[PDB]
DNA sequence: AGTACTTG
RNA sequence: AGGA
DNA sequence: CAAGTACTTTTTCCGGT
């Protein structure tokens, strides 16, 4: 569909970063993070991306 | 008055089981919510829905 | 315990 | 690990 | 091409490793 779903959009170019409500930090005590799994996997993506960028 | 029936009466060994009502009874009407889903928490202990 | 699927 |  | 393979929805709702 030329408006809502073109084939080119099955390939990811720019990635949507969901907000905290989706990946809340289970913040124990006052001085302790407790980040979500999604928050860690997103940082992995970032790191993997930064390397590739500088590398090229 | 005498019962028209005769009852099968005699001692029998009975065990007391771990399931007691007051340890099972639960009611909730607004209370803790989960964080992600923002829905009621789970469990009598946690005062869930 | 079955079904389309998958891999030899 | 238990409950109907 | 077929055998043997993985997955899957595989009943519901109620103490704490
Ligand atoms: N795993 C399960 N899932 C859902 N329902 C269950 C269940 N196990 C038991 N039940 C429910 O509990 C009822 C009672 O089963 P049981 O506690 O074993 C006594 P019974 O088999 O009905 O014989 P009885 O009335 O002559 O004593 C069932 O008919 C069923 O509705």
């Amino acid at each position: 569909n030329e408006v809502f779903s073109r084939p080119e959009w099955m390939i990811l170019t720019c990635l949507p970063v969901p907000p905290p409500p989706v990946r809340p930090s289970i913040s124990f005590n006052e001085s302790q993070r407790g980040e979500d799994d999604l928050t860690f996997k997103l940082a992995d993506i970032l790191k993997a991306n930064i390397s590739l960028e500088t590398l090229e | 008055k005498k019962l028209m029936a005769q009852i099968f009466f005699g001692p029998t060994y009975y065990q007391r089981l771990r399931h007691m009502v007051d340890d099972k009874i639960h009611a909730r009407a607004r209370g803790p919510m989960q964080v992600l889903t923002r829905q009621p928490v789970e469990g009598r202990s946690r005062d869930g829905g």
